């Protein structure tokens, strides 16, 4: 009914440490895997951290805000899901004593761990080292990390260019002191949405800039390509327009019958000529196109395009600048079809296309993939978006942090300097932070078999008297320098995993009472 | 860390249970192994009582809980897909290896460097398995060599009795569907069919096809020598009138003629037919006529063609019609109006079995038939069941052996020498690591599971035989010589597999040692159970 006192302090932390406490093994490449009990016959042996997270029936509902907390992380990165959820478990593990034991106001917490959330954003930046993110040969060995490990390693090369190829198509770089800095924007969501092709070659999957339309063209011989196109978008089907209201004819004179006819004929001329006013190369229309207006406009010199969805033509109108018209009296000599490159018509896969690609960059593409089956293409799908994801965090930010355990310690380190200097009752939960982070480095130990507790000080040493760069290595276990082999990762993938881990975290701790009502 | 209705094994617990339901489906199916293996009876819960030996209907037939033994049955029913052999001995090798695993489990050992020594250990095991095969000679004169592979298919799963009875069957059943060259081999032309009313050792071979409709009426002749085939898809039975009416007689003789006029059409038809045999060896010794006719076929015809010795079969089954027209020859007769002479096929002597109950009516010596038929017989349901996973395995199993030109010697012969290999090869090589000794010396040790059951089915003492053999291997290899050894089941100690003709499929070990070695790391990698939703 009523959690008062510090008993809700209790459970929020609870349900943050079982969640966090499920996934510990699930961290890292050598992470062992989860056997899952369903209440039927079935058994789920997937080591995917949102996978079993998922699977799991939860009570207490901070284990359901720790849930859509890994939903936050799967939108923004593509990996490190579990890092996040057991950063954020552990900050609130290692504040349970010092919020009850030693009896510290939650404010008092909750405003020392954004003094630490600033200070280790600042460690991150400072442990970080750029990389060149125009080196095509440095940007495939970055998302390598994100490739290996699955079916794509053997064209792992050309899962790069279609990754790097697709975002710097829709990547507007800008900055001045004049009209501001985007800071790099890319939208891998809305304009990099991809068409997936059954059949062919990786090698013959290319980055279309454009949209891609599955239609094909209405006659065969007509135009294949168009120098300076017009482009006229438009919903309403093509024929004979019939009245709204209540239209009979009624034809008693002989001669009158055939004229009618006629005029009928010259209605869907009509409706075809208000749109060859603009003159215009291409007609895309929502609905199908009737074969007398197959032949005016065949014989008016534009191409035809039938049977085109809605949602389709909504992202035409963005990279060409056509608006749809409905009635063909109606239509505007403002919008315009500039910058489209080819109406290429070309069969792939014995299934004619329609290409709309272009020679210009309109903040949008359609990435065009083959592959040996549909199930190849989820596959290719799925990584593509994690190859970008990873490209995304390289063009988002010049450099690259260390991995395994060695950024994790490098913050510790840092925040242990910075607690001896900083004076008040904040300082003692501002140790906290500093053991939470060294949970993600000795739980990479316990996942590896070797001593939690010998590794981890000796892991320290390295990172007090030598440098930051040496981390754990996940085949061996032992404690190496992460310059050698590297498993550097980019730091935006660090920057909101410690930014949202103390939101998470902070907001679980305001909550003092649990009621339940509507 | 709890919430209501939730059940969580957590800090080892889960690898106490999970190594435990590993021996528990071991123990049970330890029981039946090679040819000294045992019975045993699977309740459908419909009253129907099913003897088999055969892990692969064991595993479907019962239900368990535990979630390890269904991740081995899963995993064992991809190894009948592939395999289809063999399903106990891959149980017996993930149960020993996870038994072996959870004695260092509790010195302390980390579960991955546990299932690092069984990775590096099964590569190190594809290595010796190229080497320890055996090249056999693609020929297919070596039938001796097939009744090799036949007895190991055989004498598994039956009295042994049984196999001098199914080896003639099984083997002439392979080399007969496939043709000599190097192109394939086709399971399905070869048809299983069960009969009752007689003893299961009296079970034979079919060159030709076995069906169950045949000639009824008295004087039809059961024994035809050398005949002409004849595939008609017409109706020579009675047919009546598209739409209604009704035949109306003034006479009652007229009643007949009325009845004869509507049978006229299709007499007309019976006319043609009979004229055929007429006209091509009507007197003719050792040739003859016979109607295979699909649909219905009325006593008055029976009765004709009786009369002229033709047999003539109705009601046969859309299948058999167009696998007769593929053995026989004879082109399948929409309309009698089109017969001739030189659609009609050429069949071998067709002489009808007959019971009390039923008739059978043979195919057999065809000139092409490209079809086979093994027909299983027995007096009760247990020897049906028992004789058909023994034709079904025993079929797959000679059809490996000429897909895949690679042999492997039986009797324990891969396994006690791999086992020896890893054992002589880790200590001289010492390039794994030294906390991966325990996960390649548990791994050698957990593969003696094999050899060690194997004999433990028989009664003898399994501590003696494997001293003999490895004594055994340890003087073949002082004598700088290669010697194949194995364990003889009957005697006790050791043999040759080669020249007891004990052969096990190198496609069959090799799924064998990669499947559980891949089965029993997956379930060493659980630290934790979790039970929520429930």
């Amino acid at each position: 009914e009523r959690t008062t006192g510090r008993q809700a302090q209790i459970s929020n932390i609870t349900a943050a440490k079982a969640v966090a406490d499920v996934i510990r093994t699930c961290l890292g490449p050598k992470a062992m895997l989860k056997m899952l009990l369903d209440p039927m016959g079935g058994l789920v042996l997937t080591n995917d951290g949102h996978a079993i997270l998922r699977e799991i029936d939860v009570a207490h509902p901070a284990a359901k805000s720790m849930l859509e907390l890994s939903r936050t992380q799967d939108e923004e990165v593509g990996d490190g899901t579990t890092t996040v959820i057991i950063l954020a478990g552990e900050i609130l593990a290692q504040c349970a004593p010092y919020l009850i034991e030693k009896n510290i106001h939650p404010v008092i917490i909750i405003q020392a761990l954004k003094k630490a959330l600033t200070d280790a954003l600042e460690v991150i930046k400072q442990v970080s080292k750029p990389v060149d993110v125009e080196n095509d040969a440095a940007m495939k060995k970055l998302i390598q990390a994100s490739i290996g490990t699955k079916y794509v390693i053997h064209w792992s090369e050309k899962m790069c260019e279609l990754a790097l190829d697709a975002v710097k198509t829709v990547r507007k770089d800008l900055g001045q002191t004049v009209e501001g800095e985007p800071n790099f924007e890319i939208d891998i969501k809305r304009y990099v949405r991809v068409e997936k092709i059954p059949g062919g070659d990786v090698l013959d999957s290319r980055v279309l800039k454009g949209v891609l339309l599955n239609k094909d063209v209405v006659h065969p011989k007509m135009s294949r390509h168009i120098e300076n196109p017009r482009v006229v978008l438009l919903d309403c089907p093509l024929e004979y327009k019939k009245g709204e209201s209540q239209t009979n004819i009624e034809i008693e004179k002989e001669e009158d019958w055939n004229r009618i006819l006629q005029i009928e004929e010259e209605q869907v001329q009509l409706m075809c000529e208000q749109i060859l006013a603009v003159r215009p190369t291409l007609v895309i229309t929502e609905k199908g196109v009737s074969d007398l207006a197959q032949h005016y406009l065949l014989k008016g010199g534009c191409s035809v395009l039938r049977r085109v969805k809605k949602s389709d033509n909504n992202r035409i109108a963005r990279v060409t600048g056509a608006t749809i018209v409905n009635r063909v009296e109606d239509l505007k000599e403002s919008d315009v079809g500039t910058n489209c490159g080819l109406f290429k018509v070309e069969m792939i896969g014995d299934e004619y296309f329609s290409f709309l690609d272009n020679c210009k960059e309109p903040k949008a593409c359609t990435i065009m993939l083959r592959g040996g089956s549909k199930d190849i293409l989820n596959e290719i799908d799925r990584n593509l978006q994690d190859a970008m994801a990873v490209a995304r965090n390289v063009m988002l930010s010049p450099s690259l942090s260390p991995g395994g355990g060695a950024t994790e310690m490098a913050v510790s380190v840092k925040l242990a300097e910075k607690a001896k200097q900083l004076e008040g009752i904040q300082q003692w939960p501002y140790q906290a932070v500093a053991d939470a982070m060294e949970c993600i480095p000795r739980t990479l130990i316990q996942n590896a078999g070797g001593d939690p507790i010998r590794l981890l000080s000796q892991l320290r040493a390295k990172h007090a008297q030598g440098n930051f760069t040496t981390g754990i290595d996940g085949d061996k276990g032992k404690i190496v320098d992460m310059v050698s082999y590297g498993i550097w990762e980019p730091e935006v993938i660090k920057q909101q995993s410690v930014k949202t881990a103390i939101e998470s975290a902070c907001l679980l701790l305001r909550v003092d009472d649990i009621v339940s009502g509507v | 860390l709890l919430n209501p209705k939730a059940e969580s094994l957590r800090r080892d617990a889960a690898l106490k249970v999970n190594v435990t339901s590993a021996e528990g489906l071991q123990s049970v199916l330890e029981t039946n192994l090679g040819p000294k293996g045992t019975l045993k009876m699977l309740v459908d819960g419909a009253g129907n009582i099913k003897l088999t030996k055969d892990g692969k209907v064991l595993l479907t037939e019962m239900q368990i809980q535990s979630p390890t033994a269904v991740l081995i049955a899963r995993a064992a029913a991809a190894q009948d897909e592939i395999t289809g052999d063999g399903t106990t001995t891959v149980v017996c090798l993930v149960g020993e290896l996870l038994r072996q695993a959870h004695r260092f489990i509790q010195e302390g050992v980390h579960p991955r460097i546990i299932t690092d020594g069984f990775e590096i250990a099964r590569k190190e095991s594809m290595k010796f398995l190229d080497e320890f095969k055996i090249s056999k000679t693609n020929l297919s004169n070596d039938r001796e060599f097939l009744l090799q592979v036949a007895r190991s298919s055989l004498l598994t799963k039956v009295d042994a009795d049984l196999t001098e009875v199914l080896t003639p069957i099984v083997t002439d059943a392979v080399l007969s569907v496939y043709d000599a060259q190097a192109d394939n081999l086709d399971l399905h032309m070869v048809e299983i069919m069960q009969m009752q009313h007689l003893s299961p050792k009296d079970t034979t071979f079919i060159k030709g096809l076995v069906l169950d409709h045949g000639g009824r009426h008295p004087d039809m002749p059961t024994r035809v020598k050398n005949a002409y085939v004849l595939i008609l898809n017409v109706s020579l039975e009675y047919e009546k009138t598209e739409v209604n009416s009704g035949f109306f007689y003034s006479s009652a003789d007229q009643r007949d003629k009325l009845a004869a006029s509507e049978r006229k059409f299709v007499d007309a038809k019976l006319k043609k037919i009979i004229d055929l045999k007429n006209e091509v060896c009507g007197m003719d010794p050792d040739k003859g006529f016979v109607i295979i006719n699909q649909k219905g076929i009325d006593p008055m015809s029976l009765d004709v063609f009786a009369k002229h010795n033709i047999l003539a079969l109705r009601r046969a089954k859309r299948r058999n019609m167009e696998r007769l027209q593929l053995v026989t020859g004879g082109e399948a007769q929409n309309s009698v109006e089109d017969l001739s002479p030189q659609i009609l096929g050429f069949s071998g002597l067709v002489y009808q079995e007959t019971i009390g109950e039923e008739k059978f009516t043979y195919v057999t010596e065809n000139t092409d038939p490209k079809s086979c038929t093994i027909l299983i017989k027995g007096s009760t349901h247990y020897a049906l069941a028992q004789t058909k996973d023994a034709v079904r395995d025993g079929l797959r199993a000679v059809a490996n052996v000429l897909k895949d030109k690679n042999i492997i010697p039986g009797a324990g012969a891969f396994y006690i020498a791999l086992s020896r290999y890893l054992r002589s090869a880790n200590m001289n090589k010492l390039g794994a690591k030294g906390k991966t000794k325990t996960g390649i010396e548990a791994f050698a040790e957990a593969l003696l599971v094999i050899p060690k059951t194997l004999v433990k089915n028989s009664g003898f003492d399994p501590l003696d035989v494997l001293a003999m053999v490895e004594d055994e291997l340890d003087d073949a290899q002082d004598s700088d010589e290669t010697r194949y050894v194995g364990v003889d089941l009957n005697i006790g100690d050791s043999c040759d597999p080669t020249i007891e003709g004990i052969w096990d499929s190198y496609r069959v070990l090799r799924n064998a040692i990669t499947g559980a070695t891949g089965i029993a790391s997956n379930l060493l990698l659980c630290d934790e159970l979790l039970r929520a939703g429930r």
